[PDB]
RNA sequence: UUUUUUUUU
RNA sequence: GUCGACGUACUUCAUAGGAUCA
């Protein structure tokens, strides 16, 4: 699909995009998906002009989603990590399978896979995260060691050979282009971001990383329950009742007792034994989905709900605090867990404003 | 209508001490309520109390202090002979050596272990424990 | 002044909010029909669990063992059992619900 | 398999007895208005020495102030207080450990579950208030 | 019940 | 009269719930 192309040429603001002098006109479908997705990317609206952050996305040499997940992540110094992901996935096959290169010799092949598996386990500290945190910790250890000696390190755990010298080039390119757009060099703590190499991440900011990468992969959602999984990205209303499944090439191919139950993916493909392959995940549950599902028409609501401990309070005739359940699927979809949303009514609609938590709602219902 | 004034008094004390209040107001107040209360007071179940006087039946205000588990009235004032003292105190007390059955004899209103000593009996009013 | 007229329209809109809520609550108070109340309670417990420490559990277990309130020596249950009335499966639903609630309390 | 026990006689239980009280023996005593010491005299027809364990007294003190009359009954001066070498755990567990470690107490209790778990252990008689008095089950010296 | 040929900042 | 309304006597139908394992 054609989405970064029309992103750049709407950053030049050539409005009649279908009337571009193509060598031969491509399909309407990729352009239409470009329109819609970059509306969910926070880059475009029906207003036919891109956003200011959409123009800032155009200032980045990446995929539109990759540029966004850098762009919004400019918060709380967690930027080297998102650089590591946005440049690690940007070239295919980050790790050799170690399955197709030849006890006995198949046993030693499977033992190479076992030792690389022990490595990849020893890389990631938050199991709940994704296959994302695997490659993140791989980058965080690759440039951790001296790169003069890193080659034996890079083949101790039996990895790929050249695309990460390319990732060092791409990393320097990306921080250079950020330096070029904005003066971010001579700031004190931003040396973490200005690290040409990679060191150890934070402890709580990583769940916020899960938040801001949920902003990236829009409309790619699933659950868990042996895997037994449907795609919960119900903005497409016809992708349900099907057993969808992790990419077996991804190390999250049935990691024993993987906890979580909202499954974010990069992409998917179908094949052998009719098995489906959802590629690069991120795993989230309750609030930060609807924090960054409010960003477009991904999410709407219901009337407020009630009972005891859930009673709507009115601070005014045009202002209230109510528990609400958030709906997510447009024509065929579902609902998240409720939230103490505080809202007002502008021109005849109770327009949601703020996401009050549980204890704040208990105080605000004590007061009246 | 209103029949037992003592039953109303003991029920008002009981309710307004279950819920934790500190002083109770009980209207009307016969001589029997004063003497029943002086019997409860001697044993430490209530604090002092005071009769406020209009020119009518009169009201009382009692000062509670916690130590009261239950109090009540036995409503037909059954005649109690001298062995029936101990059948009565086995029926209406949760452990046969605390709590006092209170009864009206020719020698006054008194608990049962004072009507054992003086060797009297009479009718039966109520109980506290 | 005129800000008084603002005050009156504010108290007006509070009063009519109060009246609409009171009319709704009256009409719902009259509906006692154990399937309707049962449905409302079920989806309430669902929403309570989704939206909204051993010491409270140990006090609750202690009171439950002191009291033994959730076994079939209680007046309602012994009445239903001893008069063959719990073979009908709805009152057996209710009796089993009592018993499992008590078993939740006695768990450690 | 101690030197006292017969097949199931258990002849190290003898007058005067030593009973262990559970927390809902007290509740149904207060409810059916029997009295601890004389009630056990009126069934066993022998002297008694009711004993209460630190785990059980902790449980009574855990109930609260609605049940304060039973606590008043349990701090009575002639109910001895056997102390127990425990972390401080659930009452019924402490009773079962006492019974296994000495096999010379009879157990007064009223919950069915503790009744079953005692009944597995051979030779431990088992008082319980029923109806209007303290019925005893597995004691071969009754009448 | 892994199945990555290929590519441009 | 294989009659009805009762009055006695009796019969029968409705019992499984949770937890773990396969
Ligand atoms: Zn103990």
């Amino acid at each position: 699909p054609v989405e970064s192309i029309v992103l750049q040429m709407k950053s030049m603001a050539i409005h009649n995009i279908i009337n571009f002098p193509f060598p031969t006109p491509p399909d309407r479908v990729a352009l239409s998906k470009a329109i819609q997705l970059l509306q969910y990317l926070g880059a475009l609206d029906n207003k036919e002009m891109i956003t200011e952050d959409g123009k800032k996305m155009s200032l980045f040499p990446l995929s539109p989603r990759f540029s966004k997940m850098l762009l919004v992540s400019d918060e709380k110094a967690c930027l080297p990590y998102i650089v590591a992901i946005v440049s690690a996935l940007s070239v295919g096959d980050p790790f050799i399978n170690e399955f197709e290169l030849g006890g006995m010799d198949p046993e030693l092949k499977k033992e190479l896979r076992s030792k690389f598996y022990k490595s990849r386990s020893q890389f990631s500290k938050l199991d709940k995260f994704s296959d994302v945190f695997r490659l993140l910790s791989v980058v965080s250890a690759m440039d951790y060691v001296p790169k003069e000696q890193k080659e034996i390190f890079m083949k101790k755990n039996f990895l790929r050979g050249k695309l990460m010298e390319e990732i060092v080039k791409l990393r320097k390119q990306l921080m250079y282009i950020i330096k070029s757009n904005t003066s971010k060099e001579n700031i004190a703590v931003v040396i973490r971001n200005e690290d040409l190499k990679s060191d150890i991440p934070s402890v709580i900011q990583i769940k916020l990383l899960k938040q801001m990468i949920c902003a990236g992969f829009v409309d790619h959602v699933a659950v868990r329950a042996i895997p037994y999984i449907p795609v919960l990205a119900t903005r497409t209303p016809n992708i349900e009742d099907c057993f969808v499944y992790i990419h077996p090439t991804s190390i999250l191919n049935n990691l024993g007792e993987m906890p979580p139950k909202y499954m974010l993916y990069y992409s998917l493909h179908l094949g052998g034994n009719n098995k489906t392959r959802m590629n690069t995940l991120c795993d989230i549950a309750s609030t930060p989905l609807a924090n960054i599902a409010r960003k477009g028409l991904l999410l709407t609501y219901s009337k407020p709900l009630t009972g005891q401990g859930l009673k709507t309070v009115n601070l005014s005739p045009t202002e209230r605090y109510c528990y609400v359940v958030p709906r997510f699927g447009s024509k065929i979809g579902w609902d998240l867990n409720p939230i103490a949303v505080h809202q007002k009514k502008q021109k005849g609609q109770w327009t949601v404003i703020k996401f009050i938590t549980r204890k704040g709602f208990q105080t605000i219902t004590g007061e009246e | 209508t209103r029949s037992s004034v003592l039953a109303d008094a003991l029920n008002a004390i009981n309710n307004a001490e279950k819920t934790g209040k500190r002083q109770v107001l009980i209207r009307p107040s016969s001589k029997v309520i004063i003497k029943f209360l002086q019997v409860m007071q001697k044993h430490g179940y209530i604090g002092e109390f005071e009769y406020i006087d209009d020119h009518r039946s009169g009201k009382i205000v009692v000062q509670l202090n916690g130590r009261l588990n239950k109090c009540g009235v036995i409503s037909p004032r059954f005649n109690v002979k001298i062995g029936d003292i101990e059948k009565w105190t086995a029926n209406l007390l949760p452990a046969r050596q605390f709590g006092y059955v209170i009864l009206t004899t020719s020698a006054g209103i008194m608990d049962h272990e004072e009507a054992r000593r003086k060797h009297v009996s009479g009718k039966i009013l109520g109980f506290v424990y | 002044p005129e800000e008084m007229r603002k005050r009156t329209t504010e108290m007006r809109l509070m009063r009519e909010l109060m009246f609409r809520e009171e009319r709704k609550a009256r009409r719902l108070k009259k509906i006692k029909s154990k399937t309707y109340r049962k449905i409302k309670k079920k989806e309430l417990m669902k929403n309570r669990e989704l939206a909204a420490d051993n010491e409270d559990h140990d006090i609750a277990r202690a009171k439950e063992r002191m009291t033994l309130k959730h076994k079939t020596n209680s007046k309602w249950a012994k009445d239903m059992i001893k008069h063959g009335m719990t073979n009908d499966a709805e009152t057996r639903e209710e009796m089993e619900e009592m018993l499992r609630q008590g078993e939740r309390l006695k768990a450690k | 398999v101690s030197s006292a026990l017969f097949f199931q006689y258990n002849q190290a239980i003898k007058p005067p007895y030593q009973v262990l009280i559970d927390t809902n023996f007290i509740n149904f005593s207060i409810q059916k208005k029997v009295d601890i010491v004389r009630g056990m005299m009126d069934c066993l027809l022998a002297k008694c020495n009711p004993l209460i364990t630190d785990c059980v007294m902790a449980e009574l003190e855990k109930l609260g102030p609605k049940y304060r009359i039973a606590l008043k009954l349990a701090r009575d001066p002639r109910i001895k207080r056997l102390s127990c070498s425990h972390k401080g755990t659930y009452a019924d567990d402490c009773l079962v450990h006492r019974v296994l470690q000495h096999k010379c107490y009879i157990v007064a209790t009223n919950d069915a579950g503790l009744k079953q778990r005692i009944r597995k252990i051979p030779g431990i008689p088992l008082m319980s208030v029923g109806g209007h008095a303290y019925v005893i089950e597995k004691l071969p010296d009754v009448f």
